[PDB]
C-alpha cells in the first residue's frame, strides 16, 4: 500500500503533492478545487486496432470488481463494445450493473462479437489500466457496454487560472483472449474482411464504401471473407495525422490486390 | 515529487468532457421530466499544453495508478465516491490537527498585521508618555 | 439572499416526524431482534411558526430544488448521503483552507484576551522601571 | 449547474446562507448541527385529490432515476400508492428496490389500481418536485409504495433554540396520466363511485359509509357505478377546516341526487 | 469516561489480520489481473495486553454496540462506510468550527514562541532609548 | 439514541474520548490514524460449542438488515456456516448480497446444514452483537457464508507508539433454533454422533480420527448414529490450553464407552 497522489501546481509545473512536507501557501477554500479525471491510453501512443487492444485483457477469478468515480474524461477516438461467448453460448462478461453506462465521447466504437474460452469469471486490463465508463472507472469489462482504456488522477486546482460524431465498427471474433485470436471487419452479415493490426478505422470505413459500392458483397446465402494483400499498405497516432484496388473471387476465401 | 512524462507519446491536447457546474438552467431545463437525457448532460472543453500541464497530467494519472488499484484491493466498498472528500478532511488535519503553534512551521496562522498593530501603537503609551 | 415565500398558502404548523438522536434505550430496546420494526422507529414533534420559520422552511425546500436536482442529474451515485459532510467540509475550507490572516475580513481568530494580556502586562517593565 | 443552499437563521429569520461572504459569527460545532429535511407539497396549497396529483406526474426515458437521503419529514394528510399497468399486463412502475420503504405517516393513502399507456421508462414529477419515501427521496414513482410528494431542504440550526391512524382509499384508473383519464372511487370490488376532483377523503369515507349502511351495494355479479349530480356539494385546506341523499338505479350505472 | 473490562473472561492476545497499509508493491503484484486473490490480501500481526490495551479494547467493542446499533437502525444506508471520516469531520468542527478566541479553554492556538518574540523585542526600543 | 464511542489512549490507559470536553493536546493529524476494529466474542469467554452459539441468534420480522464495515479483524477458533431450510424445502437465509465473504481467519467452520421453523424473516443477534463477515459486519445471518460473532470499536492511535490453517466440522440439525434443537456431528454421509455442548472442536475430529481407523462406520445403506456415554469427559478458554474407547452396535443406534 501506498498514498493516493494528488496533482497541484507550483513554479509553472504540475507536481505530487508531498504528503511529508506542509505547504501554508497552498489553498484549499473549496471541496470544487478538487477534481478526480479520466485519461485515456490513446494519449499516451499505444496501439489501439482491435487485435492489440484486446491482448491488453485478460480473464481471472478469484478477484472481486472494483470501481471508481471520476468527474471529468477525454474525448476518445477508439472504444470498444464486447460481446464474448464461450463456444457454449454462455455468456463471458457481466451484465453492466445499474448506473454504469458507455463511455460518453467515442469517435469509433470498436464492437467485437465472437467467442473464447474465457477461463475466469472477470476480464481485467493487464497492464493495470481502467476501463473507463460513464464517469466510473472499473477493474473489469462489463458485456455490451462501451468503454475506453484509461488510468485516474486527482487534482487541487487554483481559484483563478463542431458537434459529437461516432460510428460503429463491427468485427466477429474466434479464439478470443488467447495466443491464436482471428478477427474479420464486418462488411454486411455475409460479406467479411480478414483483419490485421494496421488497418486504422477510416481505413476499415474507405475499405467498406469501397466494397459496396464496386459491388463486391455476398450475392449468395454463403459467408463471403476477403483478404488484404500485403502490398497494400495503410508510425503516427491519430491526432498528429479511391477505385485502384481490384477483387477477384479465388464459406468462400477471395483476394483484394 | 516532480512528473517526468515516460510515456511513448503524448497527445499534447485535452479535448474533453464533464457536466455543467456553473450558469442558471434555461427555464424548465433543470426538471428531470424536461431535461436532457444521459446522452446530453456533457460540456466540452479544449486545454492546450500551456506549463507542460496537459503531458505532465498523462503522466500523473499513470503514476496514480499503482496506489489507486491498492486502495481498491482494500475497500470492500463496490463503488468508491469518498476519495477527494477524504483528501479535503486530510488537508484540513494536516494544518489543523492538533495546536496551531504560532510561527511555528506547521501552523499556517499569519500575525503580519497583528504585529504592526501592537508594534506600531507602542507610540501611544511610550510617545504619550507625558510629565 | 434573503427568504420571500411565494407559495399560494402556507400551512404555518409543521407536524414533524424523525428519528431518536437523544436518550439511553430502555432496557434491550436497542438490540434490533428485541427491537422495535420499521414502522415504529419514529418520534414527532410540533412547530409553529415562530420568526416566520416553518413558511421560510417551506419556501426555501422549494428554492432548493433546482441546485438540488441538477447536482443529482452530474452525479453518478444512485443515492446520494453525503451531502451534509460535505457542506461541513466546505464550511471548513472556507475558514481553514488557507493562512489565517490574523485580524484579516476572512480568517476567524479573535485576539481579544490576547490584547489585554500583552497591553495589560506592559505595567511590569515601564511601570517596573525602577532606578 | 448552481450551489445547494443551505438555511441559516440570522436576525430571528430563515436565510439562504451567501456562500461568497464568510461570517465568523455563524458556528458549526458538529455535524448534528446540519440537517437535512423533507417538507410536503400539501403544505403550499396544492390540489391533493387523485385527479389532480396525478396529472403533476409523467413518463419519461433516458433519464436515469436518483435518490437523495432526508432525516426528517412532515406529517402527510396525503399519500399516493400507484399499482398501474399497460393493457397488455405489464407493469408500468418498477419495483421497490433494496431499502425504499413507503413515506411513514399518511392519513389517507390513495391505492390507485388501473392501466395507462405509460410512454416511458420512469414516471418523474413534471414540476421537478420528489417522491417522498420513507427518509429518501427519488426522482421518480416505485410500483405499490407509498409516497408524499414534496421537497428537500438543507439547515444549519444552532446549539440551544395522539396518534398515528392511516385509512387506505382505493381507485380503479384507466388511461393513467393522459388528457383522458377515468378515475372510479371502490366501495367494494363489485360497487364504484365516479371520481370528481372536488371530492375530499372525509366525503369519499361518507359516502362510503352511506353506501353500505342504506344498502346500495351491487347485490349480482355485475359492476355497479354510482354517479353523484353536481348539485351535490363538497376553497380551504385540510389544515384550516347522514341520510339525507337518494340513491335510484337507472355493467349498471346509476345516479345520486 | 473510563474502560472497566466487565466480562467473564479476557483473551489478553490479539492475534489481528488487516490489509497492508505501508510498503511498494513487489513488480506487477498491485495489477488486480496479476495480484491475490481474495483470500491473500491480508497480512497479520500479534498484540500483548500492554497497558491492558487489549482487554480494553475487548471492552471498548462492547460498549460500543448499543450506540453503534442505534445509529444503524436510523440510517437507511444498506452499508455504512463514513463513521469514520464523520468523526474526523466533528473533531474539526469542535476545534475549529466558530471563532478561536485565543487564550479560551476551546481555542488550540499556542502563542508561546509568539509571547516571546513580542516580550523578547522590547529590548530594541526600550533599550534602544538612546539619548 | 447516544454519540458512538471514539477510542483514545491517555495516560497509559485506553479510554472513551468525552464528548462535551476538548482536549487540545489530542492530535488527528490524518485520518489514518483513525480505525474501524472487530474483536470477536470468544474473546470475551463466551461458549463456542454449536449447540450454545446458536441459541444466541433468532428470527424476526420487520426490522431491515444493516451492514457497516471494520478495517481489522481478530484470528477467530470458531466461525459458523448456516445452511438452514424449512422443512417444507425453503430457504431460510438470503444469499451473501454482493462483496460480503466469509470472515478471512477461522480454525474451524462449523457448517451446519438442517431444518428449523425459521418465523421470521432474518436472523439476527440476541444479544445485539454483529455477525463479522469479511470486513463487514452485519445484523444479521447470510446463507451459506462463514462468519464470526464479534463487536466494533472505533480508534484514535498516535502517530508513534505459522501460517493459516481451516478445518471445516460438518453437522445436521433438526429443530433450528427453537427449544428443541437436536445436532449431529458428521463422520461421513452416512455415520454420525449425537452431539453435545462439552465437545470441543479437538475432540471432535479426534473422535472421528478414532471412528475411521477403528472402522466403525456404516457399512450398509442406513444411516448410523453413534452416541457417547456421560462418562466420557471433554472450564478453560481455548487460548490458554488413543484407541482406549470400545464402540458396540446396540437408522440404527449404537453407543461408545
Ligand atoms: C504507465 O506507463 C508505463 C510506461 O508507458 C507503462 O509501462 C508498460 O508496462 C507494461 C506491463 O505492465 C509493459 O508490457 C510488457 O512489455 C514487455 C516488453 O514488450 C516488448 O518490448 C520490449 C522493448 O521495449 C522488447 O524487448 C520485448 O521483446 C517486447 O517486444 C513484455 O515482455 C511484457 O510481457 C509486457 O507485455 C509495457 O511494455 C510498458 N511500456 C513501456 C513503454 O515501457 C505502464 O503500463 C503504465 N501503467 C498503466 C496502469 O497504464
Ligand atoms: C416552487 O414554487 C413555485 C410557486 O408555487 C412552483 O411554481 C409552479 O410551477 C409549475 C411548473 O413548473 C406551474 O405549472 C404550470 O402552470 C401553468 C399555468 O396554469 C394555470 O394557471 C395560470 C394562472 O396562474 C393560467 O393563466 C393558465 O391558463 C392555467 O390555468 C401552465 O400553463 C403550465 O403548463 C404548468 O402546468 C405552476 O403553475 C407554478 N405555480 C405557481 C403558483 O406559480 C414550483 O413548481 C415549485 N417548485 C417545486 C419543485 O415544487
Ligand atoms: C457486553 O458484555 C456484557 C457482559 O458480558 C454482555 O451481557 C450479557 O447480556 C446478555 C443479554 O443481552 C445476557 O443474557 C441473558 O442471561 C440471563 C441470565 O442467564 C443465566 O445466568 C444467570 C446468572 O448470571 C442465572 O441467574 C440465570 O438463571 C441463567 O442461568 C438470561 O436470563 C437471559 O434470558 C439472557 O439470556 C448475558 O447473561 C450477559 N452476560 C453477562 C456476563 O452478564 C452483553 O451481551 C455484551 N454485549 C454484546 C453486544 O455482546
Ligand atoms: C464536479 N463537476 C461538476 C465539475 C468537474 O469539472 C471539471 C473537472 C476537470 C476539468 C479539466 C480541466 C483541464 C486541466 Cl486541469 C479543467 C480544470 C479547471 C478548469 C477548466 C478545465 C480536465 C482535466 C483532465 C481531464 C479532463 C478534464 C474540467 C472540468
Ligand atoms: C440525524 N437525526 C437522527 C436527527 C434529525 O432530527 C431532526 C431534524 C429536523 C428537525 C426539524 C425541526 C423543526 C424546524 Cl428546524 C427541529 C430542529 C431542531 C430541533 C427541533 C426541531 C424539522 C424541520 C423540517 C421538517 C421536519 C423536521 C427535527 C429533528
Ligand atoms: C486502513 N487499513 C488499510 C489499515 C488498518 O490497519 C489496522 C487497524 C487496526 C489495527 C490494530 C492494532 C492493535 C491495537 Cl490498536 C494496531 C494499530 C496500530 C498499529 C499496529 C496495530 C487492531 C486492533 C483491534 C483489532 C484488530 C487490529 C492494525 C492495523
Ligand atoms: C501460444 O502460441 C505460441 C506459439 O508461438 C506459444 O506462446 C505457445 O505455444 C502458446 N501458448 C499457450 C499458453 O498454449
Ligand atoms: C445482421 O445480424 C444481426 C445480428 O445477428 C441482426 O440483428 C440483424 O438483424 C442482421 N441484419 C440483417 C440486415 O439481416
Ligand atoms: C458500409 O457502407 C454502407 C454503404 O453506405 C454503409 O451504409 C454502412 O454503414 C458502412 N459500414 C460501416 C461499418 O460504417
Ligand atoms: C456477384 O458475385 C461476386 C462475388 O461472388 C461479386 O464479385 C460480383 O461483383 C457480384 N455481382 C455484381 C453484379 O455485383
Ligand atoms: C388531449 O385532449 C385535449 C382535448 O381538448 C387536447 O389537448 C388534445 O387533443 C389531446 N392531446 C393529445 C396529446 O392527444
Ligand atoms: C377484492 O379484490 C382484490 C384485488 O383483486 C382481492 O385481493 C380481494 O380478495 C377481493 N376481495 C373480496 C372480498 O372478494
Ligand atoms: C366502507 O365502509 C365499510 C363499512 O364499515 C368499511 O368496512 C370499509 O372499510 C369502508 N371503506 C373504506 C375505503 O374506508
Ligand atoms: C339490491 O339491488 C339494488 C341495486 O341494484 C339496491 O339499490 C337495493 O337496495 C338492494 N337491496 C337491498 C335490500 O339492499
Ligand atoms: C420449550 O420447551 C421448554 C420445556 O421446558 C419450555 O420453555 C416451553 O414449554 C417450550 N417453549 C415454547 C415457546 O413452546
Ligand atoms: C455427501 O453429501 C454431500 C451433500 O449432499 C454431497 O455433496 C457429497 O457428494 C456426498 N459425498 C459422498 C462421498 O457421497
Ligand atoms: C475424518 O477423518 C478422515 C480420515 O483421515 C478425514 O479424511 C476427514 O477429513 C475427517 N473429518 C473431519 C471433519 O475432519
Ligand atoms: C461393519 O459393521 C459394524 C457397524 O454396523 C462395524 O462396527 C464393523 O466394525 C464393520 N466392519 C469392519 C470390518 O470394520
Amino acid at each position: 500500500g501506498r498514498s493516493i497522489p494528488l496533482g497541484v501546481i507550483h513554479n509553472s509545473a504540475l507536481q505530487v503533492s508531498d504528503v511529508d512536507k506542509l505547504v501554508c501557501r497552498d489553498k484549499l477554500s473549496s471541496t470544487n478545487q478538487l477534481r478526480s479525471v479520466g485519461l485515456n491510453l490513446e494519449g499516451n501512443g499505444v496501439a489501439t486496432d482491435v487485435p492489440s487492444a484486446t491482448k491488453r485483457w485478460g480473464f481471472r477469478s478469484g478477484v472481486p470488481p472494483k470501481v471508481v468515480n471520476y468527474e471529468a474524461g477525454e474525448w476518445a477516438e477508439n472504444c470498444y463494445n464486447l460481446e464474448i461467448k464461450k463456444p457454449d453460448g454462455s455468456e463471458c462478461l457481466p451484465a453492466a450493473p445499474d448506473g454504469i453506462r458507455g463511455f460518453p465521447r467515442c469517435r469509433y466504437v470498436h464492437k467485437v462479437s465472437g467467442t473464447g474460452p474465457c477461463a475466469g469469471d472477470f476480464a481485467f486490463h493487464k497492464e493495470g489500466a481502467f476501463f473507463l465508463y460513464d464517469r466510473l472507472a472499473s477493474t473489469v469489462i462489463y458485456r455490451g457496454t462501451t468503454f475506453a482504456e484509461g488510468v485516474v488522477a486527482f487534482l487541487i486546482l487554483p481559484q483563478a487560472k463542431s458537434g459529437y460524431y461516432s460510428t460503429t465498427i463491427r468485427y466477429q471474433a474466434t479464439g478470443f483472449g488467447t495466443n491464436e485470436t482471428e478477427y474479420l471487419f464486418e462488411v454486411d452479415n455475409l460479406t467479411y474482411v480478414q483483419l490485421e493490426s494496421r488497418f486504422t478505422p477510416q481505413f476499415l470505413l474507405q475499405l467498406n464504401e469501397t466494397i459496396y459500392t464496386s459491388g463486391k458483397r455476398s450475392n449468395t446465402t454463403g459467408k463471403l471473407i476477403w483478404k488484404v494483400n500485403p502490398e497494400i499498405d495503410t508510425e503516427w497516432a491519430f491526432w498528429e495525422t479511391s477505385e485502384e484496388l481490384s477483387f477477384t473471387v479465388v464459406x468462400x476465401x477471395x483476394x483484394x490486390x | 515529487e516532480a512528473i517526468v512524462n515516460a510515456q511513448p507519446k503524448c497527445n499534447p491536447n485535452l479535448h474533453y468532457w464533464t457536466t455543467q457546474d456553473e450558469g442558471a438552467a434555461i427555464g424548465l431545463a433543470w426538471i428531470p421530466y424536461f431535461g436532457p437525457a444521459a446522452e446530453g448532460i456533457y460540456i466540452e472543453g479544449l486545454m492546450h499544453n500551456q506549463d507542460g500541464l496537459i503531458c505532465g497530467l498523462r503522466q500523473l494519472a499513470n503514476e496514480t495508478t499503482q496506489a489507486l488499484q491498492l486502495f481498491l484491493r482494500a475497500t470492500t466498498e463496490l463503488r468508491t465516491f469518498s476519495i477527494l472528500n477524504r483528501k479535503a478532511i486530510d488537508f484540513l488535519l494536516q494544518r489543523w490537527g492538533g495546536t496551531c503553534h504560532i510561527l511555528g512551521p506547521d501552523c499556517c496562522i499569519e500575525p503580519h498585521d497583528w504585529t504592526k498593530n501592537i508594534t506600531d501603537k507602542i507610540d501611544q503609551i511610550i510617545h504619550d508618555f507625558v510629565d
